[PDB]
């Protein structure tokens, strides 16, 4: 609230310093920040305790920042970290002292909470609470028994109004419980699926399952981690652990075959058990209860045909032990976020590796799911190498004299198609594979820009793959990709960062980026981090170039886009020359290629 | 017979005390 | 450096400065290899030797050091051929030096260095003092133009802030003589004990300056004694920086926060701490400011915490290319005042033309494929008499 | 001839940068007044701190604010 002479908070009059500051490696700012050492000999006990009451935000090696919220609070209470138990040891960890602020916020989180239940039994959602002061004091405002549908005191509430009471709620300060307590649950039997020896749990994934297993009872709850890291592992483990009745919800029929093959592979569940609620193929939805299916599908909007009309009826009949979403980031759309009301769940768990967008929707996701259990940390899963090291480096490529100025000539917006297609840009990606083909190197190169991406493939006759691509020839290029010697790269589409399951690649080039997009840019480094058989972290064996063009829209695109993954640690390196290049023979080497690909772009239109 | 997770916390930092 | 300091001498001040209590050891302990070997040979020689015997007296492998040592100490008008004996008054004395004839003063010269540094910086509580802020304005690193309003910081300022506090204050003494020199006050006097520090009016006032900057103290009310603090002779760091542009340092004074605050945008301010953010806005203010990215660097690396000491380089490599690039951008367009010519006849007058402006260094840039040249302004003139001389 | 002002030297997409605002006349006028090379030009020394103020409003929008 102070503000010194510079742009900084004064904290000077606020909290004290703590004698032994330098035995306490903690700090604690008024506004919930919290700034952890990662060279104090109890890093590793002041990082489970910040990670179990806080979010992070920034992790880079050397000082972690964390910032603790409303939701990270509930998600310590629901593990059963109490208000004393949470705030004693943070005035012992920290070095300035606890601000009365902070105090009195993690007193009224705490407390704030467990007072509203909400349990869902007979295809009817009750609220119930123990405390009957609080219904009674909740029924103020009229929107309550609009919703409703017309001690240990519940109440049934309408099932298309949940959304809305529970982010009401939310506000009005009496956080809802989802808590499903699968160990004391008769009304729906539990189901046939056992987690088999061969299925090996990492460290991290443990720590994150016990997380979500706080107690008992299951939590419903977002667990971020890399998508090399099993996050499909993750999933199938929690709904073997529920044993109850999962629906697991993929985004793309490359998901539902994805996690159709993970459970079969890890769950000695029988195939028989398993259904695909898919429209292109379906396995008897109805007959057994483990179902995998689709977004589209589930909250479809224009007419149901008929067979799918009565699965759906069926699944909307039915209560879900389990529920499973896959890229929880989606979710807050219309139409996505509509099937969290379509189906009845106990525990809604989510599971992503890149928890981030631009609209302020992914706040939503902490009521629409469940606050946020688990973030995995990708320097530490780097260090203990269950995920490639990657030398994260930005090619900065000089524009063309031409290029550019036809670029700020014109102010509409074909720059895109203009900028994201130069002769340098060209000429760079150009000896970049060549450098890592001779270094037997496995390349996939990205392109919003199905144009730029059919033009540069062309020019370089390699094998584009983009949307409407058919999909034998889009397996045959992967086979060919993985298996044939003689080609080592691929040039993928938007199509690529959807979902798939391409073979490890040493290197990513992106040619071009759709825009500030930290969704994309964490989705195509992904492609990367899958672990080699036998690699080092300190050898940084992956490489990520995310080619830009110099004064243009490009660079802050890039700069706005590199956001998360700085946060996350990684360092983007600067490079403004290539060493080699003017010795290496490239297409584009005189003015008259660099005209005619000019003039292309601009018959494009 | 029940997993690891659902016994609780492992509460690492309850190990340090001062 | 002190060695460039004495070498831009005459002889006449040379020999009267070379003092008999300090300055012939002083100047010999600038020596830094070899001469003083032969200083030491040729103290008790009457007669002088020939060149040839010091040329051959090292040998042919590392004889550079014996040519660089001769020419130093020729500058330096040690000795003369007389034809390559000594001075005689600087034998004498060097013979007379030659078997013939604390705790809280460190921390007071730290904190009298630290407030004029708080002065020198736009900071409200300061010590106050017309003759250190005329000293200063003159000294070329501050401007007022203006005696009520406080005088500005001007482009050098900064440069001089952000240097570390040895070179710092050795520059600051070297402007000090210079001004010296300007004012009145004899160089050999004042210069004498600086040297003397290291084993009048103009004295008085001389004392009075240096105890303002912080390298004496009486301690008894202006004493005759004096006990120089440790920088009248002539630590760890405490910055972490991260890899997203993230500056923690465990700063107490206002003056580190000051200079962070410089170059970056503060962000929270602990007790023991503050966090910074190194953002384009910041790094370009302060290249406009006057600073280059050099200082930057080498102010990080310097009060660089322990903990990053460890990794090599000290400093992140994206941080460091980081602020190099941004530098470099605010430099893209490079402004040359100059004079452009069109309509040549013949190339002929233009390639005569070009050969006299390369000859009087005129010619700042030319080209034969449009046969024209830019001139600066300052041969403008020159080049004009050329023309109309014809 | 002799002309007045003042040379300035920078990369090529700088220098069409220049060569688009004289002949756009954003700033009104062709200071442009020769071109030395594909990376020198030539503009009057009056224009030259406006000049440089677009040049860095043009910075500013190919720089995100961090």
């Amino acid at each position: 609230t102070k503000v010194d002479e510079y742009g900084a908070k004064d904290y000077r009059l606020q909290m004290p310093l703590k004698d032994d500051h330098t035995s306490r490696p903690l700090w604690v700012a008024p506004d919930g920040h919290i700034f952890l050492e990662a060279f104090s000999p109890v890093y590793k006990y002041a990082q489970d305790f910040l990670v179990a009451i806080a979010e992070p935000v920034c992790r880079p090696t050397h000082v972690h920042e964390y910032k603790l919220t409303a939701y990270s609070l509930y998600a310590a209470v629901s593990v059963g970290l109490q208000t004393s138990d949470i705030t004693e040891y943070l005035r012992k960890l920290s070095k300035t002292g606890v601000p009365d602020g902070i105090m009195q916020f993690i007193k009224l989180c705490t407390v704030s909470y467990g007072k509203v239940k909400l349990v869902l039994k007979h295809n009817r959602y009750f609220v119930e609470s123990c405390h009957p002061d609080v219904i009674q004091h909740l029924l103020q405002d009229p929107v309550i028994r609009e919703c409703r549908l017309r001690q240990t005191v519940s109440f049934e509430v309408k099932q298309e109004m949940i959304e809305e009471l529970q982010k009401r709620c939310i506000h009005l300060e009496y956080p809802l419980l989802a808590e499903y307590d699968f160990r004391n649950d008769s009304v729906n039997p539990d189901i046939n699926i056992d987690l088999k020896p061969t299925a090996v749990l990492r460290p991290y994934q443990e720590k994150s399952l016990r997380k979500m297993f706080g107690n008992g009872r299951a939590r419903s709850g977002v667990i971020v981690l890399p998508c090399g890291a099993g996050k499909s592992l993750v999933g199938v483990t929690a709904a073997c652990t529920v044993r109850k009745r999962c629906l697991v919800l993929g985004n793309s029929a490359v998901s539902v075959e994805q996690w159709k093959a993970q459970f079969k592979m890890w769950s000695t569940i029988d195939d028989s058990q398993i259904c695909r609620f898919t429209s292109d193929a379906k396995d008897k939805p109805i007959g057994c209860s483990v179902a995998i299916s689709t977004y589209s599908m589930l909250g479809h909007t224009t007419k149901r045909s008929w067979e799918a009309e009565r699965v759906m009826e069926w699944l909307k009949t039915q209560e879900w032990g389990l529920m499973i979403l896959d890229e929880v980031h989606t979710i807050p759309a219309k139409m996505f976020r509509r099937v969290l009301t379509i189906v009845q769940a106990h525990c809604k768990l989510g599971l992503t590796a890149t928890l981030v967008r631009e609209d302020d929707k992914i706040v939503d996701l902490n009521f629409l799911i469940g606050p946020k259990l688990y973030e995995a940390n990708w320097m530490e899963l780097q260090n203990n190498g269950y995920i490639a090291k990657v030398q994260c480096a930005e090619v900065w490529c000089p524009m063309s004299p031409e290029f550019y100025r036809e670029y700020v000539a014109i102010k509409t917006k074909k720059r895109i198609l203009l900028y994201t297609m130069n002769p340098n840009k060209f000429r760079a990606c150009q000896f970049l594979i060549k450098f890592h083909e001779r270094r037997n190197d496995k390349i996939i190169v990205f392109a919003d820009n199905v144009f730029a991406l059919k033009e540069y493939a062309i020019r370089l006759n390699k094998p584009y793959i983009y949307g409407p691509t058919s999909q034998g020839e889009r397996m045959q290029i992967l086979q060919n990709f993985k298996h044939n010697p003689k080609i080592n790269t691929i040039f993928i589409s938007k199509v690529g960062d959807t979902s798939f399951d391409l073979p490890e690649a040493n290197v990513l080039i992106q040619i071009s980026s759709h825009g500030g997009s930290r969704r994309q840019e964490a989705q195509r480094l992904g492609r990367v981090l899958r672990a080699k058989k036998g690699m080092v972290a300190e050898e940084y064996n992956a490489f990520f170039y995310s080619l830009v063009s110099q004064d243009t829209q490009e660079m802050a695109y890039s700069t706005k886009r590199q956001r998360f993954l700085v946060d996350q640690g990684y360092s983007f390196k600067v490079i403004t020359k290539l060493a080699g290049m003017e010795e290496e023979d490239l297409a584009f080497s005189t003015k008259e290629e660099q005209q005619q690909l000019l003039q292309k772009v601009l018959a494009a239109t | 017979r029940t997993k690891r997770w659902e016994g609780g916390y492992e509460r690492t930092w309850e190990i340090l005390k001062e | 450096n002190l060695q460039e300091f004495l070498g831009g001498l005459s002889p006449g001040v040379l020999d009267r400065l070379y003092g008999h209590p300090a300055t012939c050891l002083a100047v010999f302990r600038e020596l830094p290899s070899l001469a003083k070997n032969w200083v030491m040979r040729m103290l008790f020689l009457e007669q002088p030797l020939p060149q040839a015997a010091v040329a051959l007296w090292v040998k042919k492998e590392f004889s550079k050091a014996q040519e660089e040592s001769t020419g130093l100490l020729s500058g330096l008008r040690i000795w003369h051929t007389q034809l390559l004996i000594l001075n005689p008054i600087f034998r004498q004395n060097l013979r007379i030096a030659l078997l013939g004839g604390v705790p809280s003063l460190d921390k007071y010269a730290e904190e009298r260095w630290e407030v004029v540094l708080h002065f020198m910086v736009g900071s409200p509580s300061a010590a106050v003092s017309q003759d250190l802020a005329q000293l200063l304005s003159q000294a070329g690193l501050m401007k007022s133009t203006e005696p009520g309003e406080p005088p500005c910081i001007t482009s050098a300022g900064f440069q001089f802030l952000l240097l570390d506090t040895p070179a710092q204050l050795w520059y600051f003494m070297l402007q000090y003589l210079q001004t010296a020199q300007s004012r009145g006050m004899d160089l050999v006097e004042i210069l004498s004990f600086l040297f003397q520090l290291s084993f009048s009016d103009s004295l008085l006032n001389f004392l009075q300056h240096l105890r303002e900057f912080g390298l004496v103290f009486q301690r008894k009310r202006k004493s005759r004694r004096y006990y120089p603090t440790r920088l009248a002779i002539n630590q760890p760091g405490f910055i972490v920086v991260e890899t997203n542009y993230r500056l923690y340092a465990y700063t107490e004074s206002e003056l580190q926060i000051a200079l962070i605050a410089l170059f970056s945008e503060m962000l929270y301010r602990f007790p023991n701490m503050v966090v910074a953010q190194v953002t384009r806005e910041s790094v370009q203010q302060a290249i406009a400011s006057g600073i280059t990215a050099q200082q930057i660097i080498h102010f990080l690396r310097t009060r660089a915490h322990p903990v990053m000491l460890k990794q090599t380089p000290v400093l992140p490599p994206t941080i460091t290319d980081q602020i190099r690039l941004w530098e470099l951008e605010r430099d893209r367009l490079r402004f040359t005042e100059g004079v452009l010519y069109n309509q040549f006849l013949s190339q002929v007058d233009f390639e005569l033309l070009l050969a006299h402006a390369r000859e009087l260094g005129v010619l700042v840039f030319e080209n034969s494929a449009k046969r024209l040249m830019v001139v600066t302004p300052a041969g403008h003139s020159d080049v004009k008499r050329f023309w109309k001389r014809q | 001839n002799v002309l007045k002002g003042v040379l300035i030297e920078c990369d090529p997409a700088m220098k069409q940068f220049l060569l688009y605002l004289d002949e756009s006349n954003a700033l009104g006028k062709k200071f442009i007044i020769q071109d030395i090379d594909d990376t020198h030009v030539f503009v009057i020394a009056e224009l030259v701190n406006v000049l440089q103020e677009r040049v860095g409003e043009l910075m500013d929008q190919n720089a995100f604010s961090l």
